[PDB]
């Protein structure tokens, strides 16, 4: 066919029935010639080894990236606490590891590593010394917000944001042309540990998806089949997605369960093998390299027991009402951010929000500390010889209101943080975020049961439950209950959720718990609305996507939603024979239309085909520079085969999909959705009458939601 | 308890290497450039 | 409508685009009359709460029915090596469970427990008593088998085999009317237990799938939604195989994984939550009744090394190797039974088989012990508390050839048993076998690579992984790979099983073996098929299922399809005004059609619908019950509003699926597989032409296949 | 309940001795190697590490479940085998 033919324009939703049957065509093609030569043989087995290549090359990166992002972003963060002298090139904990100077009260208190006040003021303690590191903190902060906005705003500025929405938009056949690009994977690499070092309320894990996705993309582009269909490409960017999860939170299964829910429109039954066989390789690469097998490893001694499932769905709920509430809120500020003028300063206002957080976390110590390593330290259950704060007041009985009044500070101050940390102009991502607002809110509520437990152990439930004067609640598994709440509450993940944090934690036994916790806070968010924080995003942005959540009304019919309908003039058709290659120049030129009808008779309005508007100027252009004397004269004739007519048929699609006008707007949706129709004809009395397309599928469907 | 000093040595080094071979080629595309 | 219109006969595959038109009218129908009573808000409160009730039943149900297969399955197959006088409900472990007469060279010991020679001979040691134990062993197995079968002929037919394959087809929208009812559930859940106990070569764990699907589609009926529309209860049946799939191996997320790859047809989202919810709960109930947290729990001290992936890929050749030879043979085997006339005596081939079984299994050891005991043995490492034979030799020297000789015995075996146990009248399940198989080729394979290991120490890659005289090679860890590289060959399963054989283990470490061994399995077996043992067996049966790998030739197009065809008399049409009701009648009697269509005129051939013939009858009928003078005199119009003519637009279909001649037939596959269409109406010129029917598109892929 | 209940110490073999097995019913705590095992067939000094290579557990089983499953089971199986004789004899 003609070079050009089957493309698309940048942001333009893919037709799938047509990508699988040019895959089809090409497998025909490549297979035939098999037996021609042994090269032929050889190309063949690369092709049909194409996959697998292709996710193992997709997982090794997405491993191998997400090591470096890890360690980076915890380099740089210690950065802001002071520096290590003997090693420039060290973290805390790194620089303490083997210092003998290391004491009980503090695990990381060596003398190697340095403060900045001992660094300037000269003094590791008192009032000087704590002004300086508070400005030092602020200062080296806003530097590393700075470098990450310039940075996404310079070179990639769809480096931003945490990608999910927009993957699951590419992966629903929509077309963002550099978003999977290589200026945007290496920016946002940068940019992702950059902003995680600025200490803002925002997390790399979900971002290392898109990472992964990017990654996957670029290794597409070296096999021919990847880098010509672009459903294989969705399918081995759900593999990619599948991996970046897998290396987020070391989940693999869950990885494979989050593209297949989340972000894969589609998903083969291969791809879940491919998917899983790239998130394994990973997940390997990552462990070979980050370590230096759990991320968040819990050891609760007390099986959880059935009374505690109560305050587990008690925070169920508040992880639905923060949710919602964040949808409600994060959203609306998001969208102030388009409609008023302080969206048009990306840098300033990423700037403020980084001094408001600093300013705010250096005085407690929960929000000053990293997000992850916050996280960690909740989900890790208290003992003898833990030195923790929270595990303090047990300590002293067995000060718990300063405990919980510190708790609650940082929780208050991570959920409004959050809301104006989601959307600036630097990678951020919700899920570490959700997942600290959750387990401080675990870790309260045990903290709480705990003392009612100790304090009143005479009642029925606890003495039996519990033994007196035994630690059976494990305020750790409040926490990443709390934690698995809020982020199915915010992301309304239910099965995906559950088997990410039981990987993360490698905890079997809490499985239930967790499953009930997700559950009650997707009802409750559900109950405010139950379309997510990504949907919502997906819909604030615009994008051209289709849920099987929205559906018509039983009124709606294929006629309502025709594109000629009473007002518009009659859709653009062209004649099978006597037409000129001008007027279809001028026809393409004259209308926007992604496609034109072609018709046997303008009379007889009987449908012959559908050659998409980009397909047909591509052929006149390559025909006209191919065969000489198409000044446009010549006619051009789509039937079958001194004017030298162009030939159009073979861009033609000859059986293009149609529906009658009487047909139900349900039974449309339902057939874009599963065969992923670009657009479809309604008919009448075997002649056409009209032309759906799934954009003004998309336009009645925002038009109900938004009446 | 063992750690690996090379492979923060590789990850550090080429991660700080890219971001100012980065921040070199902003500033030359702000002044250098034009 | 009137009443019996829409329900479906059976061996007949549902419409589901139909099915879901159906139910989105009944949730408007509901959503509507909510505000009219409270009692209203409540019937729909309870509606919406259908899915979550139906699911908990169901796992409920599942969970109790596998806790008490188990146990009696155990009580049963200990009853053939002797009895317990002092409590006729103790198995062998249960009445040496408190014994103090016990030894540490024999741990099942006890005076309590009495083998049938001492019962009989009153000694227990002698050639006498040998005798004696094996004639009562072959005679309690012929007569568990015996019972077996008797029930399955006599009550519940479809109680025998796996049911895996049925219940493929009928999630696929096949109709089997008695497979999931009650008397199935109650003579599977008795046979399964009798069939296990006789010793045959064949496992309960995949038959508990079948006996989930039945709590779920009795559970069913119990909610209105579910037991009026079949896709809703094919949902529910697909949460039901995951609650199976669960209580089989304890795998909740792999019991998820199991329905999405090979059961389920169509995964919607919801279903999701919903099978994970059913089997957590199943699981939850097992853990409350059958113990008395992994029921296949292994421990390798010594973490699996990069050179032994070489042995597993080893293995899982292996398992492709035998898996694809099962398919090849017992598919073979079952043919014969269905063309000779030793398929004619049912109960004899289950006696033989039996008895052939038990006579070949007493003599040996390992075959002699149940199959999931002895896949335990195999996997547990070998340590000095443990007094296994099969790590005898590792005690004497640190017999290996009497072991090993015994093990491949057993091997050959259970090889040769299970490809005649499989297909026979009872109820049989394929992954205990597939499973015991792969573990003693693997406990073999590593046995031998210890071996090398301790022998040549002097090897690099030996010395350099494992330290000289240490035991690095676990035959645990080989024994587990060997199961799953069978399983994957045989079952061609690749993530759920993987994820099944991770969570019956409870081990994360080995997950990438694991995988590595399936891969190389599932590839081996595709090399010389890509169809799997259930997939054969549906194929077998001669079933209605369409599976998405089967595709037809690019030549072949929706015209050669088309029902009609050249020597077939043009397909039968129903005049939409001026026909009688004789006509219709005498119509639906003279052909078999599903359903015909419904135009305008008859010179006109234009389509004005589709009319199913079952609907057609029971309207007529219904219609001259209601109302007086329909003798079949008076006309029937499908148009829309003395003679009182019969109106049958409602029954009719006003929108059937309609695709063109010139159509690929690819393309309508592919359509028939997305949207479950039961027939699509080849129309050309706007005028129908023919009728593709989903079983002219399998009989067409059948005799291509043939070919 | 006695039955339901039980602790058991397994000692692998130590110098002369062998393996040995000490099953006797006792609560979690009082389940340990020195109350289990009375007396030691290995000397004093040594008795300590012959507990160190014994291991030792406190098991429960729940008879009762397996009293009622098996019940329940034999009744549906007679009541079956009953019924198929009503069909083959009586119901002619
Ligand atoms: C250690 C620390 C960790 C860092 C992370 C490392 C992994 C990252 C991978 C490396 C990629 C490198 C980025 C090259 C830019 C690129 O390569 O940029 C293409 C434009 O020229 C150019 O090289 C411009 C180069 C100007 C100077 C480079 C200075 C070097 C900077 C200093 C550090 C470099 C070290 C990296 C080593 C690793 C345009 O290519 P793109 O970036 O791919 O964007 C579009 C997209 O790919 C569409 O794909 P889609 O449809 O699938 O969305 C296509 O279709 C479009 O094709 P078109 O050109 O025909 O429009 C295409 O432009
Ligand atoms: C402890 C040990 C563990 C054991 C396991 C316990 C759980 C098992 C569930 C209990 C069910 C019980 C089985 C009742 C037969 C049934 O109830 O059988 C229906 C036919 O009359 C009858 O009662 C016949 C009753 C003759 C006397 C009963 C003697 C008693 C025997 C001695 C032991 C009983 C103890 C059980 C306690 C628990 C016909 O019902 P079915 O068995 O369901 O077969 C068809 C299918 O359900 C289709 O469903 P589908 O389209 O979804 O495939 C429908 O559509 C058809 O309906 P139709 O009648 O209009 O044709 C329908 O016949
Ligand atoms: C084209 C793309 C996919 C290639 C990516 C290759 C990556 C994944 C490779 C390149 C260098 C590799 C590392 C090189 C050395 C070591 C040390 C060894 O003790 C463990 C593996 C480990 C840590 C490797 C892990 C994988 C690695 C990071
Ligand atoms: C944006 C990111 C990537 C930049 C990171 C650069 C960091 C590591 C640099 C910038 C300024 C540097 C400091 C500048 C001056 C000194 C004084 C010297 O006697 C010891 C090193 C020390 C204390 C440096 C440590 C490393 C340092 C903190
Ligand atoms: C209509 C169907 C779904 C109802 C099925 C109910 C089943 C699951 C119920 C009935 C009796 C129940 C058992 C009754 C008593 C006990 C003892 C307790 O210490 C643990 C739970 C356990 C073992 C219950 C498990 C669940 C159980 C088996
Ligand atoms: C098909 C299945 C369900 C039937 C199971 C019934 C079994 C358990 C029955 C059948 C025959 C029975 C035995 C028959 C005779 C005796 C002798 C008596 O002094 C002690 C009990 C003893 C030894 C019985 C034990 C239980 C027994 C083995
Ligand atoms: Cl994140
Ligand atoms: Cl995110
Ligand atoms: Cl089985
Ligand atoms: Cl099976």
């Amino acid at each position: 066919p003609i070079p050009g033919v089957g493309t698309y324009d940048d942001f333009h939703t893919i037709d799938w029935v047509r990508e699988k049957c040019k895959d089809r065509e090409r497998h025909r093609r490549i297979n035939s010639k098999k037996k021609e030569s042994a090269w032929e043989m050889t190309k063949s087995l690369y092709d049909a080894w194409s996959g697998w290549l292709v996710v193992t090359l997709t997982g090794l990166a997405s491993g191998a990236l997400a090591g470096l992002i890890d360690i980076a972003a915890d380099w740089m963060t210690d950065l802001k606490e002071g520096i290590c002298l003997s090693a420039l090139w060290y973290n805390h904990e790194q620089c303490c590891w083997g210092s003998n100077e290391t004491t009980f009260e503090e695990r990381d208190k060596c003398p190697q590593w340095k403060t900045w006040a001992e660094l300037i003021i000269g003094q590791a303690e008192g009032p000087g010394s704590y002004i300086m590191n508070y400005i030092m903190y602020i200062f080296w902060a806003l530097s590393f917000a700075f470098l990450a906005v310039s940075l996404v705003k310079v070179f990639a500025p769809y480096a931003c944001g945490s990608g999910i929405p927009e993957i699951k938009t590419i992966l629903s056949g929509f077309i963002i042309r550099g978003y999977l690009g290589k200026w945007t994977l290496m920016i946002k690499t940068i940019t992702l540990v950059l902003a995680v070092a600025s200490g803002l309320s925002l997390g790399k894990e979900g971002p290392l998806v898109h990472v992964a996705c990017c990654c996957g993309n670029i290794f597409s582009y070296l096999f021919p089949k990847y880098s010509t269909n672009e459903a294989k490409k969705r399918e081995v960017l759900s593999a990619a997605s599948a991996a970046g999860v897998s290396v987020a939170f070391g989940a693999p299964i869950g990885g494979v369960l989050f593209s297949l829910e989340e972000v894969s429109y589609y998903f083969p039954l291969k791809t879940l093998w491919r998917s899983f066989f790239a998130a394994l390789v990973a997940a390997f690469v990552l462990r070979s390299i980050n370590p230096f097998l759990v991320l968040f490893y819990v050891e609760y001694h007390t099986p959880w027991y059935l009374f505690e499932l109560f305050p587990f769905i008690l925070l169920g709920v508040f992880g639905g009402l923060w949710g919602a509430f964040f949808i409600r809120a994060n959203i609306a500020w998001c969208r102030r951010r388009k409609s008023t003028k302080f969206g048009k300063y990306p840098v300033l206002e990423v700037i403020i929000v980084a001094a408001i957080t600093a300013v705010i976390a250096f005085p407690n110590p929960y929000t000053r500390l990293n997000t992850s390593e916050l996280i960690k330290e909740l989900f890790t259950d208290c003992g003898p010889l833990e030195s923790s704060s929270l595990c303090d007041y047990r300590n002293d009985m067995n000060g718990v209101y300063s405990a919980i009044w510190q708790l609650c500070l940082a929780l208050i101050f991570k959920i409004i943080m959050t809301v104006f940390t989601f959307g600036i102009k630097v990678p951020s991502g919700l899920f570490i975020p959700s997942m600290a607002i959750g387990a401080i809110a675990g870790r309260i509520v045990g903290i709480a049961v705990e003392q009612l437990a100790y304090y009143h152990h005479d009642w029925f439930i606890f003495k039996e439950w519990c033994e007196v004067g035994a630690d059976c609640i494990t305020p750790g598994l409040y926490a990443m209950v709390g934690a698995a709440a809020c982020l199915g509450g915010v992301t309304r993940m239910t099965v995906s959720l559950v088997v990410i944090v039981f990987e993360l934690t490698g905890g079997l036994e809490y499985i239930v718990p967790l499953m009930a916790a997700v559950m009650t806070s997707k009802w409750v968010g559900d109950a405010f609305g139950r379309e997510g924080i990504y949907e919502a995003h997906i819909r604030l942005n615009g994008y051209p996507f289709l849920d099987a959540k929205e559906e018509f009304t039983h009124t709606t019919l294929a006629a309502d939603v025709m594109r000629p309908r009473r007002n518009d003039p009659p859709l653009a058709v062209l004649t099978q024979d006597n037409m000129t290659v001008d007027d279809i120049e001028n026809m393409i030129n004259e209308t926007s239309y992604n496609g034109f009808p072609v018709i046997m008779s303008k009379e007889s309005q009987r449908l012959v085909g559908f050659a998409l508007r980009r397909d047909l100027t591509i052929a006149i252009e390559s025909a006209r520079k191919k065969q000489e004397g198409i000044v446009g004269s010549s006619r051009v004739c789509f039937a079958q085969h001194s004017p030298r007519p162009l030939k159009l048929r073979s861009i033609l699609d000859m059986s293009p999909f149609t529906v009658t006008d009487h047909t139900p707007m349900e039974i449309v949706v339902d057939i874009f959705r599963k065969l992923g129709l670009r657009q479809c004809l309604v008919t009448h009395n075997g002649r056409l009458l009209g032309i759906i397309t799934k954009k003004d599928i998309l336009r009645h469907m925002a038009q109900t939601a938004n009446q | 308890e063992e750690r690996s000093t090379t492979t923060i040595k590789v990850i550090i080094v080429i991660y700080l290497s890219v971001v100012g071979a980065l921040l070199l080629y902003m500033a030359f595309l702000m002044l250098v450039d034009p």
